[PDB]
């Protein structure tokens, strides 16, 4: 009962969607757009059946493009030692099979790789760039139909990979360039930078006013957030359990919303798109649905698929 | 079964009918239509057999629900198997 | 393959309109929450399931393996 | 197996590249990550390492910078706390009091040698230093000066641990603001290179 009511007085403050935020990863200092992308992963989508049996997705894969110069590695360090059902994977040290599922002896059956481990889970895998592109495709199947299929050996399955996947890529020669494209500064390709939700770059230039204040920052943490981590991983419990839905007036507005990125993704005169795709739209559904979820609302409005909306354009505005 | 046959449109109910949750595609849903009825495998007096079963490719863009079409194909056949890309050798798929 | 199938994912503003609508739509005809309950509820699924396929779906299916065999 | 002790590795350049992507997690995490046969864990290496490598060829060129002499890359080499070059370039000055220093071995029998040992490990056993609140200003404009002279918070990271390695020596229980100022001026000559 000592936590039901912490549970109320937490869902009582109207403001508690920034608490949240500043209790992601309370040891790195600013890049406030990431820590609110880890929360609405740990947050994720509803999951859905149709129908037909078709399957969508609800995992929210996110990425965080960075130099390694930046605090990048503590995001993944902090949502594995955090989240429940969470794996840490290093890109160029585990292979494809190492990744999705690999097939053994003991007779043949399968070992399974990390994106099994992590299934109704978060998988991270740092330094991704450094994953050759015969490890990467490996995952397209979990990154997506949230599934592992083999055919080999005699041993024949389709299994689990219901994963929320967050990659930790360095740009192309370290450096970000930002004279070029998101597209242009890694070398992923439309196939999988189409099933990330989200890709954010974050940078550290020199800027003495920042530069202090994060030194100090540094020598703070060697002992020279609003919610502790137990509050906040019982909030996520809670909070997980809220199925929030698409109210009407979200639903065009939505469609309003895709339209306009879709609109601003097109490039040649033959009005190709290159990063929204249909599963964008789908995308800020989840993203949406994990924003309402952060507020414990069990209705979408409108003012959240204006977020989900943002949240995709820290991507779109760098084309 | 036989009741619905009669309908002059029952070609193109069955082909909206593939996949009712994917927008569009109505080639798609018919190559898939297509290849899932199948045609009549035939022998010529024994002397020369000849397929009947229909191959599709679905060659495409990303996030075009062509993974989605196979796998309501693995969910509508009554003998079905999937397997993606590199997790496919080559005695996995044909024999061992 | 003897049928080619290629799909380009092209911007053109009321096809995206149109297939935006029915995706959104889905997603609500999809989510989980939306005469004994089983009873009402397995009718409730063929209430949604007749608003985009024209036959049922459990029908298609045994009518297919009829067709074949 | 080189927990709570130093690992050398010599051959440091022709190392296999599988080896050159482990060691990210242990520079990092100081931890390797096992994932087979029903086991999964971060398996602790808590290791210090002493690399030695060499350049590509019979010899160094320093006209050149240690990325293109040296075969591994850069954000590898970029994880070290100090980096240093050692030669062979010919100079009288050094080599004859080099030769004279060698050869002396061969007939002479403070230098507390088997007593280091004995006082590195009362030291690591006693003493635990903290950071003094004025070295907290010392390290951020020091930090400052050396960025705006392309630093990184892994060199304030360093500078950190080596003033309290600094500290320990003289087994003193606070980094004091000379420590920091030995830790920032070592790498000040190493991050020259
Ligand atoms: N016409 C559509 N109607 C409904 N959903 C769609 C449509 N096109 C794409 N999607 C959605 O897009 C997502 C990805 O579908 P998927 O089958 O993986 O596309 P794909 O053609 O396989 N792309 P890729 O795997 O990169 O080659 C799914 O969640 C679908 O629901
Ligand atoms: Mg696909």
């Amino acid at each position: 009962s000592d936590e039901i009511n912490e549970l109320k007085e937490m869902v009582k403050d109207e403001h508690i969607y920034d608490k949240l935020v500043r209790s992601i990863a309370p040891a790195v200092f600013g890049h406030e757009a990431v820590k609110k992308g880890i929360l609405l992963q740990m947050l994720g989508g509803v999951h859905k059946s149709t129908v037909e049996g078709i399957k969508l997705r609800g995992d929210i894969n996110i990425c965080v493009v960075g130099d390694p110069s930046t605090s990048k590695s503590q995001f993944l360090k902090y949502v594995v030692g955090f989240a429940p059902r969470s794996v840490y994977t290093s890109g160029k040290a585990s292979s494809a099979a190492g990744l999705t599922a690999a097939v053994v002896r003991d007779d043949y059956t399968i070992e399974a790789g990390a994106l099994m481990l992590a299934d109704n889970g978060i998988c991270c895998i740092d330094e991704f760039d450094k994953m050759d592109i015969s490890d990467q495709v490996a995952i397209h199947e979990a990154m997506e139909q949230q599934t592992i299929s083999i055919a080999k050996a005699g041993i024949h399955a389709t299994l689990n990979a219901r994963t929320s996947i967050l990659a930790a890529a360095n740009p192309v020669g370290g450096r970000y360039n930002r004279k070029l494209s998101l597209r242009g500064n890694l070398n992923m390709t439309a196939p999988i930078m189409s099933r990330f939700d989200l890709f954010f770059v974050i940078l550290d230039d020199c800027n003495e006013k920042i530069d202090t204040e994060l030194a100090s920052h540094i020598v703070d943490l060697h002992m020279k957030p609003p919610f502790s981590a137990e509050q906040l991983r019982r909030y996520i419990k809670y909070a997980r359990t809220f199925k929030p839905i698409l109210t009407k007036e979200a639903r065009s507005y939505l469609v309003e919303k895709y339209k306009e990125l879709r609109k601003d993704d097109a490039q040649g005169f033959s009005r190709s798109s290159y990063r929204i795709t249909v599963r964008q739209l789908e995308s800020m559904i989840r993203l949406s649905e994990a924003i309402a979820r952060a507020n414990c609302v069990d209705e979408i409005t409108p003012s959240f698929i204006a977020e989900a909306y943002d949240l995709l354009r820290q991507s779109i505005i760098r084309v | 079964f036989r009741k619905i046959s009669r309908d002059r449109g029952i070609i193109d109910k069955i082909i909206s009918s593939m996949a009712p949750s994917i927008y569009g595609h109505r080639d798609i849903k018919t190559a898939v239509a297509c290849s899932l009825f199948g045609g009549v495998p035939k022998n010529v007096n024994g002397k020369h057999s000849i397929r009947g079963d229909i191959n599709v490719l679905l060659l495409g863009d990303p996030g075009t629900a062509k993974s989605q079409i196979l796998k309501y194909v693995e969910k509508t056949a009554h003998r079905a198997v999937f397997a993606t890309g590199q997790g496919a050798s080559a005695v996995g798929l044909t024999a061992s | 393959f003897d049928i080619l199938c290629v799909v380009r994912d092209l911007v053109d503003e009321e096809a995206d309109e149109r297939l935006a609508t029915f995706v959104v739509d889905s997603h609500v005809r999809s989510h989980p929450e939306n005469l004994n309950a089983r009873q009402r509820r397995l009718q409730r699924q063929r209430k949604k399931e007749e608003e985009i396929s024209p036959i049922p779906q459990e029908l298609l299916m045994k009518y297919i393996h009829y067709a074949r065999t | 197996l080189s927990d709570g002790g130093v690992c050398c590795i010599d051959e440091f350049d022709k190392m296999s590249d599988s080896t050159r992507s482990v060691l990210h997690e242990v520079m990092e995490q100081q931890t390797i990550s096992i994932a087979k046969a029903g086991i999964i864990t971060t398996l602790n290496a808590r290791s210090s390492i002493l690399a030695s490598a060499n350049p590509i060829g019979s010899r160094y060129n320093p006209n050149l910078p240690v990325t293109e002499n040296i075969d591994l890359p850069p954000p590898l080499l970029s994880r070290f706390d100090l980096v240093y070059l050692v030669l062979d370039k010919v100079d009288e000055k050094n080599d004859r009091e080099l030769a004279k220093h060698l050869t002396n071995l061969y007939l002479e029998d403070v230098l507390p040698v088997e007593f280091l040992t004995m006082y590195i490990s009362y030291a690591k056993e006693h003493i635990h230093p903290i950071i003094t609140e004025a070295a907290k200003t010392e390290l951020v404009r020091a930090y400052v000066g050396m960025r705006k002279m392309t630093a990184t918070t892994r060199q304030l990271e360093s500078m950190i641990r080596l003033a309290e390695a600094h500290a320990k020596m003289k087994l003193k229980n606070v980094v004091e603001l000379e420590d920091v100022q030995e830790a920032v001026r070592l790498i000040r000559s190493a991050i020259k290179d």
